[PDB]
């Protein structure tokens, strides 16, 4: 009586694990080369279905991470190698001793000062201390002037050049220099070869979205209770393409996120305690960074005929520094409250036991926030900021770190290890002129780690890759498979 | 981005859709957009067209979609229902123990309950088509 | 919805014996099944939750396990005080409760 | 903790109300639901509805979709039912519960199906008869 | 190749010999010439088959030959024609102001006067098929 | 697939054994295994997908299977008899000097004796389908 | 000095390079077969069809 028959055109699907197409609006380089134009269609429809969603175990987020990284690698690949520059450089001794690259025992320094010196210093748009790049506590940049002999395309002819390095970019040979001209090399040359990131990478924003190929579709959670891992999502929204993603790579605080909503959300890894905390846009949190001084850039033709961008500054500017604006105190209070009330949190009772904290260790890639402003990477020591936003009783943090400020000192570094799991060291060309960037702050990257009902430790993290799971994350890719089978009586003849 | 299939997903098995033309529409939208970009890339970049990995990823994506389209058409041709909605094959349902609730279950819910039957059913449907085919051969010969 | 049923509907044994109740579902429940113990004239109380954990304050003689469409409640040694109606609750969706079973005392 | 209250006898076609007070705690406490179930004489338990303490969101048994309403009042530490269009079959013991979630590594959202949820705490129960 | 599509050009709208089968054979010609050349290149160059611009241009035309074929079959299916000589429809012509002179105008002249309608018509033809599928589904339920 | 299709070879031309389902099942089995590998490769090698000789070769074998499928289906559609076994076309056999021995010769032997007729026949079969369909157009108008 | 000079080592220009273009399937080449074709001609009355140049 009941035969299988074939039902074609059936509204059903299964998990897909395939590549997606990218589409963009910025078509200056990589866009025209690799991506479809953005169609402008951001519409979506809802279904009365239940589906399982997981931000960490996703194919959509996995492609975002690997694709951003891969387009970086294919952009740098053809640029000039700097191994011809790994020669002894002759550096000003007072500068290498002053900033700790080399040693001297003839400085016999001794300081007597007031110990009751902690101050509170607030800055905002309407202030001359910002316009003139001089706020209480800001020091000089720490740039070291070094000379070296470099050969261009004439081969049997060479010239000496003036290159000023940031102090963190040099190693410097130590011991028995009783004169001048210390002997220095680039910090990461010898274990590897440094390549210059010549094709304007990071000088502008990279934004793109993913589109499903024919036969595939994207499902998204449209709940408010989505916490990264949700086995039964009741509000499932269907679309053909994802929202636009901002491929921003910064540690501690994520900038310019697309998921900027009037709500604090905390995604949680299902199997771990690593989380991405969005911030409530209601408070207009913003970070305005400046790199003081007017730079000169001097292209140098080296051996192969490719050009390297040198930095003959011949000056002594103030430190790069950053100013935090918006209602930071209140945005942080909401984060602490959101954690206390969260489904996966079984820790403390009060927000007076919940604190933001730096990761420990002596490793600069975690102890300092890294922010990319138009091509120059800016590591920033944030103790002043944290003391202020948390309104901490500092007291015993040692005299330079005991201040409460809404700005922090920072220091430019040109040889940066790639953010992805590569380990490659690249050189960032300097930008000419002065630099200013004004970013929104949309997320906090941190682990939540408590072992008792007192002290929660929101520990800032440097895994930049976790940020891509806030940009997407709520998407699932599915295959439409419209063939069904079901018992029925209607067989042919 | 027609989304015609997903649109009736939350209703019931005995209720809606059974759409065939939506797959053609989906493929057409896909092909046209890929062609527009493929014509556009050479306007600025002619050398790096398949040489670098982004072009191999876009190629694999397109090939997979084409194979998928043809995969369903080939399966239907074997069963004969290229254009037959319900098809009307003669293979008995495996057992009376697994029966749909046409007015309570959706196709999504249902199909996930017969995944272990499909493995045997596809082969059985093809075998039935083969014997019918042999019978038709002899009738046409006569 | 999920139809949750129970068996035996009525069972008994002596004080000191081993007693078990089985709950079944028409749909799988991942693990989200609760057990409640209701004595006549009183509100039900939670006995076991999430198909595996004993509710604090409940004697250690009560235990259970289960997954999918089959779950079990066990009393390792029946007490004279355990006569009660035991109910299963699924909370995978819009909780519905099963019919309940009775344990009497012999 | 949970003390219910209301008329023992109501008439057909009237609206029944039941109000439960929370003692030693409030109705605004985080991550709890104030729920009600019914137990008709001689029958098992039936869930009827749920109001979430941190929001104005409710969840009701579809069979009473147009008949049941739940609200809370933080100034009284009370929550209550309204059941309209009463009939003979609505005779039941009405009970309250807190439905505490098991917070932790197994709770992803305070939703049915996404968190262990159980009625650890129960009230006393009010028997309501619908009659002329 | 053959170009029967152009051979009959100029004959007027009340045309003879609309060589439908011409698209199938142009596909076959494409596949054969490109496949033979790809098999030939490795005789001297086995690595740089797609990795030099000539092979990205030749791959693009091979993939495109498949896609162009499929776009037409898919559009025809979208409009209800498994095979289309004329495959009559249920969609009325937009207005009486645009009627061809079957014994004067050619297809080249005619089509270039109705590009406007083709954009609106394509959608109408697809909509007609959607309703027809819905009607078949209701008949299946009955 | 299992290639059981050729199992009958040596049986003689008239010994039934023809089938319309063998190629669909061979292709379908192929597509599933090949798609699984396309998606498996990235677990170890994500950059060099078609940047190598083996990458290009896998492209070539996936594409060849598709082109072949389409060449045959396209030719049958041109003749119209996609699902008709013997098809029953109206084109007369070229001459009496080329007649098969249905109970002596095999299909392998037979086809190699008529390779030069296919060259004239394909076109005749295509025209016959066109003539039949244009006559149906005139009948629908009437 | 401004650049790097590369040697044209693979016999380039040592012999003639001659080739013709062919349209892909579905495409065709049209040609003017007039004597009045002066590079720019809005209405060419003698139009010749071929598959290759
Ligand atoms: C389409 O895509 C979606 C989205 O990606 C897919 O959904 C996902 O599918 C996965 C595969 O089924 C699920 O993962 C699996 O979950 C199983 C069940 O986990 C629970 O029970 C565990 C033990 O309980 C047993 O006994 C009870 C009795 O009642 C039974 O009911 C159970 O079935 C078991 O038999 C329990 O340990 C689990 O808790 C731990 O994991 C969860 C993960 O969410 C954490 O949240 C918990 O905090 C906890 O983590 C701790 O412990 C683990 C070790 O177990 C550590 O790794 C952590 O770091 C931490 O310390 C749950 O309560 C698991 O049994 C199963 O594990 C087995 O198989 C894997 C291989 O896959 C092995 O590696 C394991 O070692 C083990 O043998 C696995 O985890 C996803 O949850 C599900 N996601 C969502 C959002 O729903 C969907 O399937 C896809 N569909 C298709 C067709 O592709
Ligand atoms: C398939 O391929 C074929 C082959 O390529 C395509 O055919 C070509 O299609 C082109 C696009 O349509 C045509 O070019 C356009 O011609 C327009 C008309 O030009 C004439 O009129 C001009 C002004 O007259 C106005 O008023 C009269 C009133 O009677 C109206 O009838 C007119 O329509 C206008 O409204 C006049 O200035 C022109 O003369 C100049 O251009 C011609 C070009 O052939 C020269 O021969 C002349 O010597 C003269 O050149 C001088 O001036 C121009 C600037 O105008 C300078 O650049 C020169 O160096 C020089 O100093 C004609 O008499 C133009 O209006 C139109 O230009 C507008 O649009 C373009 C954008 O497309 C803008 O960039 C302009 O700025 C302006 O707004 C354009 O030139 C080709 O003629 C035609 N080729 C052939 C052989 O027929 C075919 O379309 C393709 N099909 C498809 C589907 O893709
Ligand atoms: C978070 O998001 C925010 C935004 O919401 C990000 O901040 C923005 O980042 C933008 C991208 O870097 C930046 O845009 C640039 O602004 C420059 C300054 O413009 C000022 O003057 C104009 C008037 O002329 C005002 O309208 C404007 O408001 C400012 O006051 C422009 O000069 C830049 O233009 C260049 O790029 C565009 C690209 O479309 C070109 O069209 C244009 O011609 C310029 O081209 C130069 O650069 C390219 C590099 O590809 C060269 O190839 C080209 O030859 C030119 O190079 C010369 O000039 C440069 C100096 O600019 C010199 O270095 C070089 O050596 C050459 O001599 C562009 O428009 C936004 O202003 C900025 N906004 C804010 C508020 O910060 C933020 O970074 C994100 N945060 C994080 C962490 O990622
Ligand atoms: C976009 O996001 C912003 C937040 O970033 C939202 O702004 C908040 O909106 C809520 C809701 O209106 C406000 O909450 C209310 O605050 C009142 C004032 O409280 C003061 O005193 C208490 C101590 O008792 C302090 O803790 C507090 O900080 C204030 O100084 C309360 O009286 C209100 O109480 C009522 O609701 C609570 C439940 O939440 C009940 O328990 C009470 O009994 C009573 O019924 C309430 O708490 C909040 O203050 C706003 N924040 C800010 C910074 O302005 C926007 O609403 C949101 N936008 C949109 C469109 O949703
Ligand atoms: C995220 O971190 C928290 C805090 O470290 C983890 O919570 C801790 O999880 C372990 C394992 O679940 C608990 O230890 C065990 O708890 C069970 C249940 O009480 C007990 O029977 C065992 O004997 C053991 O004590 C631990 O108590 C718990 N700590 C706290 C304070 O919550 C959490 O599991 C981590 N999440 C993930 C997914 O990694
Ligand atoms: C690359 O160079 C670093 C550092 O350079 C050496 O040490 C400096 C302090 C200075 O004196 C330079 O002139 C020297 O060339 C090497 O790192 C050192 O390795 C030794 C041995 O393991 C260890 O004891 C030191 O503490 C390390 N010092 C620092 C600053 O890291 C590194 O090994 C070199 N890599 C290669 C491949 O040679
Ligand atoms: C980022 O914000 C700063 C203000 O904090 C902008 O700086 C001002 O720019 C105007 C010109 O448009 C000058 O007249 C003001 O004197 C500047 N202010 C200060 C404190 O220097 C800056 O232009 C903004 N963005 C960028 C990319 O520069
Ligand atoms: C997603 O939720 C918002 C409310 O937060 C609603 O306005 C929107 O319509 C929903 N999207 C869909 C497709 O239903
Ligand atoms: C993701 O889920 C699948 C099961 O669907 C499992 O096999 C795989 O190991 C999971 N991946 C990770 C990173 O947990
Ligand atoms: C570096 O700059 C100084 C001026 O400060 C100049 O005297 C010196 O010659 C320059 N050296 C080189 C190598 O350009
Ligand atoms: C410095 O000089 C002392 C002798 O006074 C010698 O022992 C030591 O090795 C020297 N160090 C270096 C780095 O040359
Ligand atoms: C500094 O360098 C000069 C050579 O340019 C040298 O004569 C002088 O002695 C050096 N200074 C010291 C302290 O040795
Ligand atoms: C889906 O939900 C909407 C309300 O958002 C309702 O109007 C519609 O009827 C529901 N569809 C189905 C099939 O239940
Ligand atoms: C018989 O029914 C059971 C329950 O649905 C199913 O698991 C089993 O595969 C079925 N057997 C056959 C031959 O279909
Ligand atoms: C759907 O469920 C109801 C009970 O709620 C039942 O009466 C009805 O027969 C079921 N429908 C089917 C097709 O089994
Ligand atoms: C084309 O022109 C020739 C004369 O050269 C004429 O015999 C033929 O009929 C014309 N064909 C058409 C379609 O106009
Ligand atoms: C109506 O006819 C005019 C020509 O007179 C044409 O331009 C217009 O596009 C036609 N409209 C429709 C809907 O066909
Ligand atoms: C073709 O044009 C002639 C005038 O030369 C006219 O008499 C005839 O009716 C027209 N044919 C059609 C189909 O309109
Ligand atoms: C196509 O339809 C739109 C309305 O959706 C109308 O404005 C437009 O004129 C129509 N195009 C033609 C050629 O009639
Ligand atoms: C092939 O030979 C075997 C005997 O070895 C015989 O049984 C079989 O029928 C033969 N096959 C054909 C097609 O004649
Ligand atoms: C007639 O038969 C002979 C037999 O060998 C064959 O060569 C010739 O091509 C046939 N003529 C046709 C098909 O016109």
């Amino acid at each position: 009586t009941l035969y299988v028959t074939v039902f074609y055109g059936v509204p059903a699907w299964r998990n897909a694990t395939i590549p997606l197409f990218c589409a963009t609006k910025n078509r200056d380089t990589w866009g025209t080369t690799q991506c479809l134009p953005d169609n402008g269609d951001y519409s979506e429809m809802a279904l009365n279905v239940t589906e399982s969603f997981d931000a960490w175990n996703n194919t959509v987020t996995e492609q975002a991470i690997e694709d951003v990284w891969q387009l970086f690698e294919t952009s740098i690949k053809p640029c000039v190698k700097l191994s011809p520059l790994c020669i002894t450089m002759r550096c000003n001794k007072s500068e290498t001793d002053r900033w700790g690259l080399t040693k001297s025992i003839t400085t016999t320094a001794s300081t007597t000062s007031t110990t009751a010196s902690a101050k509170v210093d607030m800055v905002n748009e309407t202030s001359s201390c910002i316009a003139q790049d001089n706020c209480t506590g800001l020091e000089q940049e720490q740039m070291i002037s070094c000379k070296f002999n470099m050969t261009g395309l004439k081969r049997d002819k060479s010239k000496e050049y003036n290159e000023t390095w940031y102090s963190a970019d040099l190693v410097c040979e130590q011991g028995n220099n009783t004169g001048n001209e210390s002997r220095c090399y680039m910090n990461h040359c010898n274990t590897s070869v440094i390549q210059e990131s010549c094709d304007k990478h990071y000088w502008d924003a990279i934004r793109f979205r993913y589109c499903a190929p024919p036969g595939y579709a994207l499902l998204r959670c449209n709940d408010t209770n989505y916490s990264g891992f949700m086995p039964k999502c009741s509000k499932v929204v269907v679309s053909s393409c994802t929202r636009m993603m901002e491929t921003q790579t910064s540690t501690w605080f994520g900038f310019n996120g697309t998921r900027a909503e009037n709500r604090t959300y905390i995604y949680w890894h299902g199997r771990d305690n690593r989380t991405i905390i969005s911030l409530n846009k209601y408070y207009n949190l913003t970070m305005k960074c400046r790199r003081p001084g007017n730079k000169t850039v001097l292209p140098v033709t080296i051996m192969s005929g490719l050009v390297f961008h040198s930095q003959p500054i011949n000056d002594r500017p103030k430190q790069a520094w950053c100013w935090f604006g918006g209602k930071w105190k209140d945005a942080i209070k909401e984060v602490k409250q959101t954690i206390v009330k969260h489904p996966r949190y079984t820790g403390t009772n009060n927000t007076d036991k919940i604190n933001l904290t730096a990761p420990g260790g002596g490793d600069p890639e975690v102890t300092f926030m890294w922010t990319n402003c138009r091509g120059e990477f800016l590591y920033c020591k944030m103790n002043w900021f944290l003391n202020w936003v948390e309104d901490r009783n500092t007291a015993n943090q040692k005299p330079k770190e005991q201040h409460k400020r809404n700005y922090v000192p920072c220091h430019i570094r040109q040889i940066i290890n790639t953010w992805h799991k590569v380990g490659k060291n690249v050189y960032l060309p300097p930008r000419e002129g002065d630099l200013t960037c004004n970013s929104t702050v949309t997320s906090l990257i941190a682990n939540i780690d408590w072992i008792d009902g007192n002290q929660t430790n929101i520990t800032m993290s440097a895994e930049v890759a976790e940020l891509y799971r806030l940009e997407l994350g709520d998407y699932k890719l599915v295959e439409i498979t419209p063939i069904g089978l079901a018992p029925t009586s209607c067989k042919r003849y | 981005g027609f989304l015609g299939f997903l649109a009736t997903a939350g209703s019931a098995m005995g209720a809606a859709s059974l759409t065939l033309t939506a797959q053609s529409r989906t493929l057409l939208a896909g092909i046209v957009q890929q062609q527009q970009q493929l014509l556009d890339v050479p306007k600025r970049q002619q050398e790096l067209l398949r040489l670098t990995v982004w072009g191999t990823k876009n190629l694999q994506t397109r090939v997979t979609a084409i194979e998928k389209y043809l995969k369903d058409q080939a399966q239907l041709n074997a069963w004969g229902c290229a254009f037959r909605q319900v098809c009307c094959t003669t293979v008995p349902w495996p057992n009376a123990s697994l029966i749909p609730k046409w007015n309570n279950e959706t196709w999504q819910e249902w199909e996930r309950k017969v995944d272990f039957l499909e493995e045997n059913i596809t082969a059985l449907l093809e075998e039935a088509q083969i014997q019918q085919e042999k019978n038709m051969y002899e009738l046409q010969k006569l | 919805d999920i139809l949750l049923t129970q068996s035996p509907s009525s069972l008994s044994g002596s004080v000191g014996d081993r007693v078990t109740i089985t709950c079944r579902a028409s749909q799988g429940i991942n693990s989200y099944l609760n057990w409640y113990q209701q004595k006549p004239g009183k509100a039900p109380k939670l006995l076991i939750y999430f198909a595996n954990r004993l509710q604090s304050g409940v004697p250690s003689r009560f235990s259970g396990s289960g997954s999918g469409t089959e779950f079990t409640l066990t009393i390792s040694s029946l007490q004279s005080e355990d006569g009660a109606t035991y109910y299963c609750q699924q909370y995978d969706t819009f909780p519905t409760f099963g019919p309940g079973t009775k344990l009497d005392i012999k | 903790q949970l003390q219910e209250s209301g008329p023992g006898v109501v008439r057909p076609s009237q609206t029944l109300s039941l109000t439960c007070a929370v003692s030693g705690d409030t109705v605004s406490s985080c991550c709890f639901f104030w729920t009600w179930i019914r137990q008709p004489p001689g029958k098992g338990l039936e869930w009827i509805g749920n109001i979430y303490s941190d929001n104005d969101n409710t969840n009701y048994n579809p069979s009473l979709k147009t008949r049941i309403s739940i609200s809370k009042d933080m100034s009284k530490n009370q929550f209550s039912l309204k059941l309209n269009s009463l009939t003979a079959t609505d005779t039941a013991i009405y009970y309250c519960a807190r439905e505490s979630p098991s917070r932790g590594n197994f709770c992803y959202a305070y939703l049915y199906g996404n968190c262990p949820l159980h009625f650890d705490l129960w009230g006393q129960g009010v028997l309501v008869t619908v009659s002329s």
